[PDB]
């Protein structure tokens, strides 16, 4: 009856055990929202998209700062400020990436709403397993848990890197030391 | 359910299997409120127009017709051809063809039996049975889509950088 994460709180009604990373940590009861097209399905899809985006962004920042930029690309070690140097010399790359992300996000929203309507697609599912790393069950749950935990950690990390780069105008590991 | 192209999206519910080049790609559901034959005709018309346009752009940046008016790049050829009246002739004959097309598409939508884009233009055969016709329709659709995207890229690159045939 009590949430596993917060023993002083009752179990959130909509979070039983199903989703990976579920420990009952919903103090504000946001999982019970059923308005403005927002429900547990939409919240989970948003959480998974945030997890994946944060993982990609943190990996990119760390890669560029440690191993350096790719040939022909600007340096500076400040990832929040090197973006304007890339846009100053290769605006077409940024524009094409933005257009591609826009199209993919329109497709993602359509897929989310459709799967919410005629329930056949789990939240965050895009059938993207080209290498077959999660075919069999009893490993899919473990992979989902790993992805969720890594994505939450990378969300926090990427938000921290964004704020550090905006404020200190220095590199992430530069702030570290 | 679970359209072939986008495996996580539902089938567009208007494209089951009985159209050439039908991989179930309609995420925004254009076929849900527009006739399928109308959209097919529009797509095939775009394919043919853009194939001709890509070939003409690339060729005219290499070979020029005799005369001083034809000595401009394809990027600047529009303002020269419109002034000389060269594009007026193309406009006149294209308008005639498109009025006949108005009649044809109206008849196709109101029964008839004319397949979308089927003008029966076939001096040579190149398509003897149903299988050959289907294969060549798929080839035409794929080549037309590729040429539409290719002309888009060619024009955008040439406008961005006023370069010759290599528009990099
Ligand atoms: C420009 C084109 C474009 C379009 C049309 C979309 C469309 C969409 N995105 Mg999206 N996105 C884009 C570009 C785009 N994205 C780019 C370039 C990125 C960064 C790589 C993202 C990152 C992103 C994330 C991380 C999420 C979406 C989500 C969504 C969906 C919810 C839209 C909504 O209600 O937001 C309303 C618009 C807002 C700005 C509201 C957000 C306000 C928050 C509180 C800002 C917090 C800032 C703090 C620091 C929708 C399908 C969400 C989703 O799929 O949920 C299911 C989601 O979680 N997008
Ligand atoms: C959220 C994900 C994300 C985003 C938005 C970016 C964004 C960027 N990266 Mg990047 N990167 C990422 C993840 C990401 N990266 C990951 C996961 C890795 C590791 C594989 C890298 C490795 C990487 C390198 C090695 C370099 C960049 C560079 C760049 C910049 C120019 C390239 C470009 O337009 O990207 C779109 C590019 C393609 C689609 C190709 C741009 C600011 C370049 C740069 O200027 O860095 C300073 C560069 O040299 N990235
Ligand atoms: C810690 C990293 C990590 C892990 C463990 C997973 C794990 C998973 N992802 Mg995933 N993903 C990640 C990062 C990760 N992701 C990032 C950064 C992105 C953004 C590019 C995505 C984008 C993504 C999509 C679009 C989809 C998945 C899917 C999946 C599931 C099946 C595929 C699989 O076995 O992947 C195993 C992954 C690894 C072994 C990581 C090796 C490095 C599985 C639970 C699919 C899913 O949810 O199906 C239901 C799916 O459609 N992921
Ligand atoms: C994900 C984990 C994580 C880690 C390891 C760090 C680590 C660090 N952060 Mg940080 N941060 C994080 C998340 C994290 N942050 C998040 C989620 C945010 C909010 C978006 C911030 C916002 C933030 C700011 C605004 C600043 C730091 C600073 C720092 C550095 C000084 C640490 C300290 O105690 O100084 C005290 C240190 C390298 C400081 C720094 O760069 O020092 C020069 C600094 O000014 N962080
Ligand atoms: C979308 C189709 C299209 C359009 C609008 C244009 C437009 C133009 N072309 Mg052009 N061209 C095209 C296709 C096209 N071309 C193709 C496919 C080729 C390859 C043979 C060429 C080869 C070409 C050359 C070599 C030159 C031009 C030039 C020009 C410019 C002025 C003279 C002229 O009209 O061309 C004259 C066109 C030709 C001599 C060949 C056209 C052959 C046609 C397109 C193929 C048969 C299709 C058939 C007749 C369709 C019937 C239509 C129906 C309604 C009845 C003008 C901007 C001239 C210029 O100023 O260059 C900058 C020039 O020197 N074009
Ligand atoms: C790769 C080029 C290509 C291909 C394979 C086709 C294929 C086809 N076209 Mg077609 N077409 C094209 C370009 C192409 N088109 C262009 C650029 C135009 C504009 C002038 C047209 C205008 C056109 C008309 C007006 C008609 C067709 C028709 C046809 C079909 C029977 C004729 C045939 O076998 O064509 C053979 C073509 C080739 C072998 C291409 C090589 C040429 C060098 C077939 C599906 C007919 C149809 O709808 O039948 C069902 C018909 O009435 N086409
Ligand atoms: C049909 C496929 C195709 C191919 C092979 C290329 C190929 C290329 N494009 Mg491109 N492009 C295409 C379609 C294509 N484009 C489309 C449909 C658009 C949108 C209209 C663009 C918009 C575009 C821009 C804006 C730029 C390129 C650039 C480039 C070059 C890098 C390379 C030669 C770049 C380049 O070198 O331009 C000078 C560049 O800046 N492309
Ligand atoms: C930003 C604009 C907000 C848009 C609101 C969309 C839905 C939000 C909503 O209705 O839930 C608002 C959420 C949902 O609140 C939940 O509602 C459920 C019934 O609908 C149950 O009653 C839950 O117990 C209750 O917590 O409540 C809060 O988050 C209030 C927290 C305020 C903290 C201030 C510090
Ligand atoms: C209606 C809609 C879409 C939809 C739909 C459909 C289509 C109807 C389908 C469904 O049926 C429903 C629904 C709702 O899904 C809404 C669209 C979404 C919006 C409104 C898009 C918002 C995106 C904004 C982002 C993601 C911007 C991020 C900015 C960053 C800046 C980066 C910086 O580097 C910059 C530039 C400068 C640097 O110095 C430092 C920083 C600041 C870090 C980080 O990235
Ligand atoms: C949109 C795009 C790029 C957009 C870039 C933009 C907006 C950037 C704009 C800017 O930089 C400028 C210009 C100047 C700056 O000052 C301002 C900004 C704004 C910064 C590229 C698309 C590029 C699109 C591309 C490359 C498409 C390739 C498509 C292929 C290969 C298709 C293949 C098929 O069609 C066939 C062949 C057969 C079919 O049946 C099957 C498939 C597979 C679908």
């Amino acid at each position: 009856e009590r949430s596993k994460s917060l023993p002083f709180l009752m179990k959130p009604k909509n979070l039983d055990g199903s989703m990976a990373g579920d420990v009952g940590f919903d103090p504000l009861g946001l999982s019970e929202i059923n308005d403005v097209g927002v429900d547990l399905y939409w919240l989970r899809e948003a959480e998974l998209k945030h997890c994946r985006l944060g993982m990609m962004a943190a990996a990119g920042i760390l890669f560029v700062e440690i191993l350096g930029p790719a040939p022909g690309f600007p340096a500076g070690k400040s990832q929040m400020d090197v973006f304007w140097k890339v846009y100053a010399e290769k605006p077409s790359l940024i524009g094409a990436s933005l257009a591609a992300i826009a199209i993919l996000e329109v497709i993602s929203g359509v897929a989310t709403t459709q799967g919410r309507q005629n329930g056949d697609r789990a939240p965050g599912d895009y059938n993207f397993d080209p290498l077959g790393f999660g075919k069999d069950p009893a490993k899919f749950k473990d992979l989902q848990l790993k992805e969720v935990k890594n994505g939450r950690l990378a969300m926090i990390a990427a938000a921290g890197m964004i704020l550090q780069g905006v404020s200190t105008h220095q590199g992430a590991l530069e702030n570290l030391s | 359910e679970k359209s072939k192209a986008v495996p996580f999206l539902p089938r567009p519910a208007a494209l089951d299997g009985s159209v050439v080049g039908d991989v179930g790609f309609d995420p925004v559901g254009f076929t849900s409120w527009l006739p399928l034959s109308y959209l097919q005709e529009a797509e095939i018309k775009h394919c043919r127009i853009a194939m001709l346009a890509t070939l003409g752009w690339i060729v005219a940046d290499f070979v020029h017709l005799p005369g001083a008016v034809h000595e401009v790049s394809s990027l600047a050829a529009h303002d020269v051809a419109v002034k000389s009246g060269a594009l007026a002739q193309i406009l006149i004959w294209t308008s005639i063809a498109e009025a006949i097309s108005v009649i044809a598409i109206s008849q196709m939508l109101e029964g008839s039996g004319r397949q979308p884009g089927d003008f029966k233009f076939d001096p040579l055969n190149f398509a003897k049975d149903e299988k050959s016709l289907k294969k060549m329709q798929l080839s035409e659709l794929k080549n037309g889509r590729l040429a539409m995207l290719a002309f888009s890229g060619i024009v955008t690159q040439a406008a961005l950088t006023g370069h010759a045939f290599p528009y990099m």
